[PDB]
């Protein structure tokens, strides 16, 4: 439930705690403007298409 | 203490005049003046400047002249066109300071209580930043110096203001500058820096070969306060900073793969907007 | 900056310079029709302004905009420069959705009338250009200047 | 005495050299961080203590000799690799 | 009672009390230490809290001093059990003053600090500007002081 940065270990009975990263935010945004430039070449595509 | 200086562009010239004025002798005649500026804060501020008689000779320096009744009355007179202005301290012309540059301080420091010095360079053959200024302390030493007094080196600036900043940069249309074009001055600015620290290699070792051998004063100083400097070196390729360079410089690879990705797209607009306006504008003439 | 020089009411009819040349005729302006007004070529007469320079000065007036080496060897900080590009993409993110709808839109308007619906609020192209060169000379100086401080220092 | 290569030095050397035992070694060195002529650090599940700092002292003319040959074989590596920069961007920079 | 106030000047609480046991009783004014230690109900709350100031003291050094501590040498140079070790590092972390890490199927704990290549590589930068570049201009001023006092 996300309360508790942790992790447990069934054959060592060993509870073992991490802290938190907050690096994922400039990879999540970069893909996401991958799918607008992907839309705007398709936008290109049938411009090209219907006349040369 | 001052911690820095603030220099207007109109002093670096009304300097350089008065070295003119008597630049006919050619050989030496080192220039000293008045410098004007303003009790402003912890940090100060250089206005203006004017000039006062001097002369010394080549041994024995210890005959300078500085006429206190030319500076009493042209500083009255300073005093009496502006009321906002007052002296700050000095400067003279000569490239390295000289052994008398010291007692020139010790006269007035009765005018101001902190007495500045600024040294320009008329000729600075060193392509970097010119017009370095110090001021005088007393470090009083373990070797038993009565009075240690030297100067201490204190950072400065160029200084800005609205209206000169209309009279120089009009002056500097008589040769060609980009400071406008981007990654052009930044490519320079590692070359100008770099060349900067081969210039200080260079001098550091004409120092320490002669100290090595044959003839200086061996002194308790920079040997080791050059030893700390050794000391830092950072020992870059080495175990967990190799993991500093490929978990961070691909971060910056990659928005500049993002930014590539984009402008290939937006060049490929200008093709088929004008492949359009090629043929359809041909095929109506016709 | 502007300069004058008087001349006579006396002699109006004769001549009052004797025109061996063109250097002070049609050169550096014709008179402005603000100044003519009052003066030109009435009562007195312009005169042209250069400036000399000698050497000494003109080569210090050259180098009064640069630092030392410490300048020129900063690194700035990796945590606002990261800081820096994850707020300038972001955005850049909304400028490439802006820019999918207006591309593909293109009422058939004969451009000028494109070009009059476009004062407003309306910018795409603008800023993908704009953008994208402050991500490049950014991100381009930040490990060049990287770079060296490895390869000169130990 | 070792040119900051491998200055993590363990215990042993210092408990050979000052002759004084293993379990008395960190109170000897914390003496000399708490007086302040060195900047290290200790570490127990190596038992390494690391050197970073060292108060500089005076010298003579043969470490001069070997200091030249570090500044030296450090100013002409610079001069080269700033060569390598403009060799590598001629008419490129104006 | 100077030899508290920097750096533990190595100290420990059965030779404060070899030192220090008759301050509490003997003397010549006497009046404040017995308000101190000597009334009972006072002096056993100021008692235990002598005992918590010198082992708050130790660990303070210890942070600064130690990159990692194994957990005998703690007990050992705290005098004390290892049970007595894991709760003046807990009520010292909960109240953030000291930040600790007893990883403790090892007994190995460390007093530093995660660093990231945000930081690691800021650190990098801040002694190769700091201290490589601005006191590479400081010894060639004075350098060039040392030709005016010496030729001619």
């Amino acid at each position: 439930d996300k309360k508790f940065h942790g992790i447990l270990d069934q054959g060592e009975g060993v509870l073992i705690i991490f802290d938190e990263p907050p690096v994922d935010k400039t990879y999540e945004a970069a893909l996401e403007t991958i799918q607008n430039m992907s839309k705007v070449v398709d936008s290109l595509y049938n411009k090209a298409k219907k006349l040369t | 203490a001052v911690q820095k200086v603030v220099v207007h562009p109109l002093v670096l010239l009304s300097v350089v005049d008065h070295f003119n004025r008597i630049g006919k002798v050619g050989n030496q005649k080192r220039v000293v003046g008045v410098l004007l500026g303003s009790w402003q804060k912890k940090v100060l501020d250089v206005s203006n400047s004017f000039a006062v008689p001097f002369d010394e000779d080549d041994k024995d320096d210890s005959v300078w002249f500085l006429d206190h009744d030319y500076l009493e009355n042209m500083y009255g007179m300073f005093k009496k066109v502006n009321a906002r202005e007052r002296i700050v301290g000095w400067y003279h012309t000569g490239p390295k300071l000289h052994k008398n540059d010291i007692a020139i301080n010790e006269l007035m420091k009765r005018y101001c209580p902190n007495s500045v010095l600024v040294i320009i360079d008329v000729k600075p053959k060193d392509l970097g930043l010119p017009t370095e200024a110090y001021i005088s302390v007393e470090e009083v030493h373990d070797d038993g110096t009565p009075t240690s007094k030297t100067f201490e080196h204190v950072t400065s600036e160029i200084g800005a203001e609205e209206a000169e900043e209309v009279g120089v940069e009009h002056l500097l249309r008589d040769i060609k500058d980009t400071t406008v074009g981007t990654l052009s001055q930044r490519i320079t600015n590692q070359v100008h820096g770099l060349k900067g620290l081969n210039s200080k290699l260079l001098d550091i070792r004409s120092y320490l070969e002669k100290v090595a051998t044959g003839k200086l004063p061996i002194n308790h100083q920079i040997i080791y306060q050059l030893q700390d400097v050794f000391n830092l070196l950072p020992d870059v390729s080495l175990q967990e900073f190799v993991k500093a360079f490929y978990l961070k410089t691909n971060d910056q690879m990659v928005v500049v793969y993002l930014a590539s990705l984009i402008r290939s797209v937006v060049a490929l607009h200008n093709l088929i907007n004008n492949k359009i306006a090629n043929r359809d504008a041909e095929k109506k003439e016709g | 900056i502007d300069a004058f020089r008087l001349i006579n009411a006396n002699m109006m009819v004769l001549g009052h310079e004797p025109r061996q040349t063109t250097s002070n005729l049609g050169h550096l302006n014709k008179p402005s029709i603000q100044a003519l007004i009052h003066g030109l070529n009435r009562h007195y007469y312009s005169i042209t302004i250069n400036y000399r320079k000698n050497e000494l000065e003109q080569k210090m007036l050259l180098n009064l905009h640069k630092k030392s080496w410490m300048e020129g060897l900063t690194l700035q900080d990796y945590s606002e420069h990261c800081k820096h590009n994850e707020s300038v993409v972001k955005e850049m993110l909304e400028l490439a959705k802006n820019y999918n709808k207006a591309v593909e839109e293109e009422d058939k308007m004969t451009p000028e009338q494109l070009a009059i619906k476009n004062v407003g609020k309306q910018d795409p192209k603008r800023h993908l250009e704009e953008h994208v060169d402050v991500l490049m000379t950014s991100n381009i100086v930040q490990c060049l200047a990287a770079m060296l401080d490895t390869v000169v220092f130990k | 005495t070792r040119p900051a290569n491998h200055r993590q030095l363990t215990f042993e050397e210092i408990a050979k050299s000052a002759k004084i035992t293993v379990n008395e070694v960190e109170l000897l060195v914390m003496k000399a961080l708490s007086v302040g002529l060195v900047k290290g650090s200790i570490d127990e599940v190596d038992k390494r203590v690391h050197m970073t700092w060292v108060q500089p002292r005076v010298l003579d003319l043969q470490q001069i000799k070997g200091m030249k040959d570090r500044l030296e074989f450090w100013c002409t590596d610079v001069k080269s690799m700033e060569m390598l920069v403009e060799h590598q961007a001629h008419d490129i920079l104006t | 009672l100077l030899k508290l106030f920097t750096t533990m000047e190595l100290m420990r609480w059965s030779t404060l009390v070899e030192d220090y046991g008759m301050e509490l009783r003997k003397g010549s004014l006497e009046s404040p230490a017995t308000d101190v230690f000597g009334s009972t109900e006072e002096g056993e709350k100021r008692w235990k809290d002598l005992k918590n100031r010198v082992v708050e003291h130790n660990i303070r050094i210890m942070a600064k001093y130690y990159t990692r501590i194994t957990m005998k040498r703690m007990a050992q140079l705290l005098d004390l059990s290892v049970d007595e070790s894991e709760a003046f590092l807990s009520n010292l972390v909960v109240n953030k003053t000291i930040f600790a890490k007893v990883d403790r199927l090892a007994g190995i704990i460390n007093f530093q600090r995660p660093k990231d290549p945000n930081n690691l590589l800021n650190d990098w930068s801040q002694k190769l500007n700091s201290l490589m570049s601005l006191v590479n201009k400081t010894t060639h001023l004075i350098a060039k002081e040392e030709m005016i006092h010496n030729l001619q």
